[PDB]
């Protein structure tokens, strides 16, 4: 339960398991930056990538000092 | 690998309501832009 | 801006992997003999001072966003005689690793996918004369940049390439104020069959066949201060797709595109020169250039400036480069930074390329 | 756009209504095996 992105190859949202401190996730997604910038809280971690496109996206989850980055897959 | 269930949205409940909107397109040899919801036609001349 | 650039497969072969060349404005075809000199001009491996050398180079991608994406390179050269040398490099562009899962438990099995792209090449360089050498390189290119899902196949696409290079380095010629040294080099890269990403006969992409011709001069002061000025011209040997058309409306576009795509690479090499309504003056725009100056102190400190320019109408990748190199005992460390000057965002901006080369064996004299 | 052309996400459909809930065109109102008498063969896929 350290930090999870449960559905990585998703045709839907992101569930984003993490600690208590809230999140500042963002998406750039293949080229340059196309910030989504939602405001995920501790107990409502649901994203929205279902509509944008299909590709290998970059996310930068920010739990204060816990800046964990990674790649998600829009299917 | 999933069993074939009469439950499409995976909420464990089998719906039985029939309240929906119906749209339709015609499939005819001579479909042209401007009608039948046709908004664009791309003709490809020679494909290898 | 850019109008109809050439569509070639595996473009990562054209990215400078070593920090020395990336600090010299992405050109090394005519610079001094170097360990990293496999991507640019293998023919100078015959002129290497040390018996053998290894090199590890790192070029981060999108440093601000992700720390996984990168282009690494491992090069190893070994000269047996004073007339020949064997070299082998391995360039690997990788996205790191995507740990795809579909459940919430922190212990369920996750599937790792690492879409990557690597070229493994090996070259033999023979010193024909005392000042001139040739080299032949065989390269295997594999691309696995796709992620396997339903109704999509992620089979890796492979191809082979042949590089022919030549390097001429004159003896130390004295002048009125300094004893300089002349160098010249040419390199034809990535001559091979089309790489097919779809594994189908019809849809194939050309290899980035390249032609580099460069020349350089060394000013030598006190025998321990060097100033090398190098100038390289580069050209792509792949036919350019037609623009508006050379005859409804989509018919001409499709016909011209089909005519362009039904061209073999062997014929494409000859068809590269021209194939445009413009004249020779307009045709000459296809050549990119790069000018660099490298200052060496005590053969153990190096400060390099470079300027790389492409055409406004294609590529549009113009920048300046700073580089610094230090040799402690046998390890040379090189750092390179890039200042962009083009209207398009260069993915190498704000990126400090790194290189680390070990040199070992007997010391061979240089003519 | 929300992509709807994934093959595995479609499943066999119920018998539809055409004009209204009172239109028994495809026998969608029947409570016997006649509910399926107008179903012809349909294959949906993505060529591998």
């Amino acid at each position: 339960s350290d930090f999870l992105v449960y559905p990585n190859p998703t045709k839907s949202n992101i569930s984003f398991l993490f600690d208590n401190e809230t999140a500042s996730v963002s998406i750039y997604s293949l080229l340059g930056q196309k910030l989504i910038e939602k405001q995920i809280t501790n107990q409502n971690p649901v994203l929205s990538v279902e509509g944008l496109t299909n590709g290998l996206y970059f996310y930068t989850f920010d739990a204060g000092s816990l800046h964990k980055t990674g790649k998600i897959i829009k299917q | 690998t999933l069993p074939d269930v009469e439950d499409i949205n995976r909420d464990n409940t089998m719906s039985t309501i029939n309240a929906y909107y119906e749209y339709s397109i015609d499939v005819k040899p001579g479909m042209q832009v401007g009608e039948n919801y046709i908004t664009d036609i791309r003709e490809v001349t020679n494909v290898d | 801006d850019i109008e109809r650039p050439i569509t070639t497969g595996v473009p990562f072969l054209l990215v400078a992997a070593d920090a020395r060349a990336a600090g010299l404005g992405d050109q090394g075809v005519a610079t001094s003999s170097d360990v990293f000199s496999q991507q640019w001009n293998p023919a100078k491996y015959a002129f290497a001072e040390d018996a053998q050398g290894l090199s590890i180079s790192y070029t981060p991608y999108l440093t601000d966003l992700a720390n996984d994406i990168s282009l690494g390179q491992v090069t190893y050269y070994n000269k047996i005689n004073d007339r020949s040398a064997f070299a082998g490099s391995f360039r690997y562009f990788g996205f790191g690793g995507i740990e795809l899962r579909q459940t919430g438990d922190p212990n369920e099995p996750t599937r790792e996918v690492n879409p990557n792209e690597f070229a493994l090449d090996g070259s033999y360089s023979l010193k024909l004369s005392e000042t001139f050498s040739m080299a032949v390189a065989a390269r295997y290119i594999r691309s696995n940049l796709k992620v396997a899902t339903e109704e999509i196949d992620a089979s890796a696409a492979g191809s082979f390439a042949v590089d022919v290079a030549g390097f001429y380095q004159s003896e130390e010629i004295a002048y009125s104020d300094f004893n300089g040294r002349w160098r010249a080099g040419f390199n034809i890269q990535n001559l091979g069959p089309k790489i097919s990403y779809d594994h189908d006969d019809l849809s194939a992409n050309f290899l980035p066949a390249n032609l580099r011709v460069g020349g350089g001069f060394d000013f030598i002061f006190d025998d321990y201060n060097k100033l090398g000025v190098s100038l390289e011209l580069t050209k792509l040997l792949v036919p350019t797709p037609p623009g508006p058309g050379t005859p409804s409306q989509s018919q001409a576009d499709e016909a011209n595109y089909k005519k362009y795509k039904d061209i073999g690479w062997v014929s494409g090499i000859f068809k590269s020169f021209g194939d445009a309504p413009g004249g020779f003056s307009e045709e000459l725009k296809e050549i990119t250039y790069s000018a660099a100056a490298e200052y060496m102190y005590q053969d153990a400190f190096a400060m390099r400036l470079g300027y790389y320019h492409e055409s406004p109408m294609k590529g549009a990748k113009q920048f300046f480069s700073l580089g610094a190199g230090f040799k402690y005992s046998m390890i040379k460390v090189d750092v390179s930074y890039l200042f962009s000057a083009s209207k398009v965002k260069n993915p190498l901006e704000n990126t400090l390329r790194f290189s680390l080369t070990f040199n070992f064996g007997d010391k061979y004299e240089t003519y | 756009t929300i992509d709807m052309r994934s093959a595995y996400a479609w499943s066999l459909a119920s018998t539809p209504f055409i004009t209204s809930i009172n239109d028994n065109t495809f026998n969608a109102n029947s409570n016997t095996l006649e509910y399926g008498f107008k179903r012809a063969k349909l294959s949906w896929y993505t060529i591998d």
